[PDB]
């Protein structure tokens, strides 16, 4: 005759049973208990036992319970179905109250409406926490700047010190390791102190050489922190810039004496430079290299068909192993490598060239037209080479680079000079000049302009990159000292 | 008001900047309803159990929702009414049993609720438990009992009143 | 296999060439290179050097 | 059913160079190695579309393990006349691993001798000749009818694990009528789940579950003497049920019933890699990786003869564990078609 | 044994259900999907079905699928959860090769960053004209300020009419989309003109008179671009709430001669009951009944979807959503008049200097407090905020104004200290 087979759920193990498939429940639940009591002793478990008052009755993997007047065929049970036999106090426990809702906005708005999660509130105690130690070495370097004495020297190396000591415990796994966000932000605001306290060692009113120490161990230290966390690599790498810039302005102050307008110039120039290498050296960094050359192996012919990375699943619970393509899988982690290198050395680029332009003081009278025209011939030099970046936070760096350029030279024009045309000019092209780029972004895309005008335009940037390596010369009187020496 | 849905029975509804919904029950109940104020995405602001006497006795399970506390519950349903209505199925079909039936009140017979509760005076206690059954007992020619239940810093606390005549 | 040797003109300009279609693969995301304005520019830096070098030498001379 | 075209392809000619000589055009050399990466970057692409046209159809044939939970529709659809499903009657899958593409890169004509051989282009054609001839991660395949038994090589949940991939392969794609299976152990507790299978439910006896299931404790306690009247095999360059028989035994008794040859439309996976089973090395697919790397002698992808004598990285195996096994166990136990 | 309610939710539809909380998922996951596809099917809703090749998966709501072979004990699943009855396509697939290291460099970043777009470009755009007006009027503010000149103010007045009607104009012809951004970025640019415009009109040397005016009419066209528009309404309710403040403190210091710390510590007082006033004034404001044009997460609601009907859900997620909006630009205004005003009160050359660091401390505990209250992520951030920059203020002020390394020295330790007391909680 026909018998259904099931697999009994009772005493959290899966005991599999043969029943008849045309008997009512009721008439088969009375041996069935027995036959698991059995399988039960048989296993060493606890057998079931009732408490209370109530039957042995078998219920779905939702709860409801079988009808105990019907066989296991009347009810849809077949065979591989899961039971569960349990001991209820009363026949009836169902929960008819289906309800329609929406799962994908379900799903969706729980996450956003979340309430603070601690892991957010650590990392907001992080971030309040670098913004405190900022605050404090720029309050230590600023007493020493104003004050020259021993005292904040030591103060700031013990705060260095203790910040990065925490940092590193962070960051040795013990406590995170989902969340190095918290270590990144405490070792990078630690660095500062260290800076901070290094500068101060030396004497005189400035740190000695003029701060070239301090800025060549914040350098040096970001250096090291990507040599061997190699995380943040924009930022560390923007700082990195900014401090071999500084480093280099402030020796060649204390070396050979030069003025400042010759220093800010030739950093100037070393950005000028450096834009236009800042690819080479993204790829370079990223340890992109491009392929051996044979020099003299006259075999060409290689079927060497190299192996898989097996990607280990990070349960490590035994999972199927998935398959990368080779060991070129790394071009593409040194791909994003290489684009977040080139963000900051845009980034950093940028605001070097936005300080040296902040060498242009008195009113265009006189020679002082020449820094003012240098100006322009590298604002249309940056706004025009945006279009050689693809990326948007590229393409806006050097366009806000371009911008402020424009708008540190209207500044400084305005406030130190005390014309009351000079201050309607400035706030003439800080109202005019934005809006002419907005015009630009709107009506740009929109048209088709002839090919001809495309090249016009296409030939501005370097009709404008030209001329400025000799009025570069020009500031730095090298004309003049030759004409002379 | 009025609402249907998937589920099985309309529920009366009554808005004013907010939700009023009374369930009808017909000795001694358990007294863990709370259990149903945190539903599993819905979370309302009191379940207040409502008895009167006189000789009649009605018992009502009066349920509060404001809908600015649970627009993420709100935004998954279909309507704002069809949220507390299914609430209410679910506490009335989860009462619904052994001898005590339950549903949900229909629109006119809430105002005749209102009705009966008016009918045309002591302060309020605070330790609860088994004084309600003594407190019943005294000389009346109406009487209304009431025990208010409120979600409290992730728990349940209970607060009680009754006035008499 | 790899390591410091002697490598001719052949050589070098292809691994100019590499340099420059990587640098544009990172820059535009693009490698067509029917034109490339990253050789253009670098000539007109250079063209920057050379005519500053000459006057330079120009102002020399004569005061 | 999706399709997959075969190609034939040439490669394009690298330049040549000539080199200069003593003392007592660097902008057309840069033109032409541009238009000789485009069209290498052509064939790329037409490489990447051939290639996931091929994927398709692989993984439409052959699903992962983890994924027969879906168990209707394309359940038990293959065919066993030897013809057009024939193609893949017999084959089941077992990892994940290499396998040569549909177009075939013709050798490049006209190629300039190694002096003149410009150094960009020959080292590109040398790559594209290196990574596009295969193609990585699709399913590799064992044929059941090509060779007389299999045998697992490695540690023991690793072989367990291949093992019930191997199963729920056969049980998913083949139908009860064309194949039936059959576990012969020395460690029952494991084998526990196969019971639900309707594969291995034998025909001719009944008890109160319905068929009896065909595992059995020792190869001594073999009532199949019906399956062992056959001859030795044909390989095939159809019987009616093709029989495999899983066997983790270990015991000296297999010979007698084990020629060299094997037997006719039987194949057997020898678990617990031993002296008598490995007496082929093109029959062994040894566990190398804690992983589950399988090493064997490679095969032909048309028509699964060996390649050559030597072993080869083959596939990552598909380790399937009980619970899913179960899971898939008690959901195949539904149907009775 | 323990067994769980949970409700799950699979095809448009959630059911109550009462699991076994110690058996493993995957015991579960296959007859959980026949009771589904039974109540499903009782209902008339078409079923779940399989599509191509996959599994089932019990998912959190957050969308992170369960372990299969582990139960909801073991990875803390409890009672009253819910839980989502995906079906997961396979993802198991062929992995491309791009052998070029050129090429595959240009397909990787090509294929997973964003490219700049005319979209990003116009809003780039704006909010650079939008850098460059602001800059203009605060340096024409600052001229009028360091000179008595009345030709400062026809310059303000006619370049914020300008970028007020271009704005206008890009309002009312480009509505068309959410990047009508826009015109609201300009039009908040534009009214700092026209309150400096305006503020300078006052003769005489700058002072509060040019105070109260100033912020009085920018308040003012807050309140008008609120009821007109009803976009970027939390900031504008900021903006307004420190334009009332510096209002009130401009009439206190014109029809009265008030000394500023008075009206400093007045302006405390009503912060601090302005704190405990904001919950509730936020749902007030919920029903002012301006024009619904919906933010981010609501716009994002709606193309997921199409008293009763859902005319009342929409009302109902756009009043919470004004009012979560109201509610945070309130606590930033108050938090930017809390450290203004502790700044400004918190002198060291003053006999009573005692006393106004001991409320700097009590608000910071009181803030502490209320910050645990709000549920909203960055409601609470800006409570801690303030918090932490009042005391931010009070140490580096007494630093600066005051020469003595002692001072120095302390504040610069409690600096670093206290927020690393806020970082072990």
């Amino acid at each position: 005759p026909q018998a259904a087979v099931v697999a009994i759920m009772a005493a959290d193990v899966q005991i599999a049973v043969v029943l008849d498939a045309h008997a009512p429940i009721s008439v088969m639940i009375d041996p069935l208990l027995k036959v698991v009591n059995t399988r039960l002793r048989e296993l060493g478990v606890a057998p079931l036992e009732a408490k209370g008052r109530g039957r042995w009755m078998l219920c779905l993997v939702d709860g409801t319970p079988l009808r105990p007047n019907l066989s296991l065929t009347e009810q849809e049970v077949y065979d591989g179905d899961r039971l569960w036999l349990k001991f209820l106090e009363d026949t009836e426990h169902r929960s008819e109250v289906i309800e329609h809702i929406s799962t994908a906005v379900a799903t969706n708005l729980s996450k956003r409406f979340a309430p603070i999660d601690p892991v957010v509130a650590v990392q907001v105690g992080a971030t309040m926490v670098a913004v405190g130690v900022l605050l404090g070495s720029a309050l230590l370097g600023w007493w020493r700047w104003q004050h020259e004495s021993w005292l904040p020297a030591p103060f700031a190396a013990v705060i260095a010190v203790l910040v990065l000591t925490v940092a590193t415990m962070i960051l040795a796994r013990s406590k995170t390791v989902p969340d190095r966000r918290v270590g990144d932000i405490l070792l990078l605001s630690g660095l500062v102190p260290l800076a901070v306290a290094i500068a101060a060692t030396a004497p005189g009113p400035v740190g000695a050489p003029h701060a070239v120490l301090g800025f060549g161990v914040f350098g040096v230290a970001a250096m090291l922190v990507m040599r061997f966390t190699g995380r943040r690599l924009g930022v560390y790498t923007a700082l990195v810039t900014l401090c071999a810039a500084a480093t280099a302005a402030g020796l060649a102050r204390m070396v050979l004496l030069t003025s400042a307008v010759t220093l800010l110039t030739c950093v100037l120039l070393a950005c000028v430079l450096m834009y236009h290498g800042a690819p080479a050296l993204s790829r370079w960094l990223s340890g992109i290299r491009l392929p051996v050359f044979p020099s003299a192996t006259s075999r060409w012919v290689f079927e060497a068909r190299p192996d898989l990375p097996t990607t280990v699943v990070v349960s490590g619970g035994g999972q199927p192993t998935l398959e990368g393509p080779a060991s070129v899988r790394d071009v593409l982690l040194r791909a994003e490598r290489a684009r977040s290198f080139l963000t900051g050395l845009l980034v950093g680029l940028g605001v070097l060239t936005v300080v040296c332009l902040a060498g242009l003081c008195d009113p265009h009278a006189g020679r002082r037209w020449l820094p003012l025209l240098l100006a322009a011939f590298t604002f249309g030099f940056l706004i025009l080479r945006g279009r050689s970046y693809v990326d948007r936070w590229q393409a806006i760096t050097l366009a806000a680079t371009a911008v402020l350029i424009i708008a540190a030279v209207a500044v400084r024009y305005v406030l130190v000079s005390g014309s009351p045309a000079v201050l309607s000019a400035g706030v003439a092209v800080l109202v005019l000049l934005p809006a002419a780029g907005l015009t630009a972004a709107a009506v740009v895309p929109n048209t088709i302009y002839s090919p001809l005008f495309r090249k016009i335009v296409e030939w501005i940037e370097y009709l404008c990159l030209m001329p400025i390596f000799p009025l570069a010369l020009w500031l730095m009187n090298v004309y003049e000292a030759i004409r002379y020496r | 008001d009025h609402q249907r849905r998937f589920g099985h029975d309309v529920v009366g509804i009554r808005e004013y900047q907010g939700q009023l919904v009374a369930v009808v029950t017909v000795w001694l109940p358990v007294e863990a309803v709370a259990a149903r104020l945190r539903q599993f995405d819905v979370r309302l602001d009191a379940i207040d159990i409502v008895s009167v006497g006189t000789d009649e006795h009605h018992t009502w399970l009066v349920l509060r929702m404001d809908p600015q506390r649970n627009v993420a519950a709100v935004a998954a349903r279909d309507s704002v009414a069809a949220t507390l209505a299914a609430a209410t199925e679910r506490l009335a079909h989860d009462l619904n049993g052994r001898r005590w039936t339950a549903r949900p009140l229909t629109s006119s017979e809430i105002d005749d609720m209102d009705a009966t509760v008016l009918a045309g005076w002591v302060s309020p206690r605070d330790i609860t438990s088994e004084t309600l059954e003594r407190l019943w007992l005294p000389d009346t020619e109406a009487t209304a009992v009431t025990v208010r239940l409120r979600p409290r810093h992730g728990g349940v606390e209970v607060s009680a009143w009754v006035r008499y005549h | 296999g790899y390591g410091l040797g002697l490598s001719t003109r052949t050589q070098v300009t292809g691994y100019q060439f590499l340099a420059r279609r990587t640098a544009m693969a990172l820059t535009r995301w693009r490698v067509r290179m029917e034109v490339e304005p990253g050789r253009r520019q670098v000539l007109a830096v250079v063209a920057s050097v050379s005519a500053a070098g000459v006057i330079c030498l120009g102002a020399l001379l004569w005061s | 059913a999706p399709v997959v075209k075969p190609e034939n392809i040439v490669l394009p000619t690298p330049l040549s160079v000539p080199p200069p000589e003593g003392k007592p055009s660097r902008p057309k050399l840069d033109a032409m190695r541009a238009q000789f990466m485009l069209m290498l970057d052509m064939l790329r692409e037409t490489a990447q579309e051939s290639a996931d046209s091929m994927d398709a159809n692989y993984r439409w044939f052959h699903p992962a393990p983890t994924t027969l939970a879906a168990a209707v529709g394309s359940s038990r659809m293959w065919e066993r006349q030897p013809d057009g499903k024939d193609l893949n009657f017999g084959v089941v899958r077992v990892g994940v691993g290499m396998t040569r593409p549909e177009v075939t890169w013709g050798e490049p004509q006209n190629m300039p001798t190694d002096i003149e051989l410009e150094p960009v282009t020959g080292k590109a054609l040398q790559e594209f000749g290196r990574y596009q001839s295969v193609v990585y991660n699709l399913p590799k395949m064992v044929s059941l009818l090509v060779e007389p038994w299999y045998s697992l090589v490695g540690e023991r949940e690793q072989v367990l694990g291949l093992t019930r991939a191997i199963i729920c392969q056969l049980a998913f794609s083949h139908g009860p009528d064309h194949v039936q299976m059959i576990v012969v152990t020395s460690d029952p507790d494991r084998w526990d789940w196969v019971k639900w299978i309707p594969h291995f439910g034998d025909p001719r006896r009944r008890d109160a579950a319905g068929n009896a299931r065909m595992v059995y404790t020792s190869v001594r306690e073999f009532a199949t003497e019906q399956a062992e009247l056959f001859a030795g095999r044909g390989s095939f360059t159809t019987p009616t049920p093709h029989h495999v028989i899983i066997s983790d035994i270990e015991d000296p008794q297999w010979e007698y019933v084990i020629s060299s040859e094997g037997v006719d439309g039987v194949t057997f996976f020898d678990l617990t890699g031993s002296p008598l089973w490995t007496g082929a090395p093109q029959r062994v697919l040894r566990f190398t990786d804690s992983a589950g790397v399988i090493e064997t002698l490679p095969r032909d992808r048309d028509t699964w003869m060996v390649i050559d004598d030597n072993a080869w990285f083959f596939a990552l195996a598909d380790q399937m564990s009980e619970a899913d096994a179960e899971q898939f166990a008690h959901q195949m136990a539904h149907w009775r078609l």
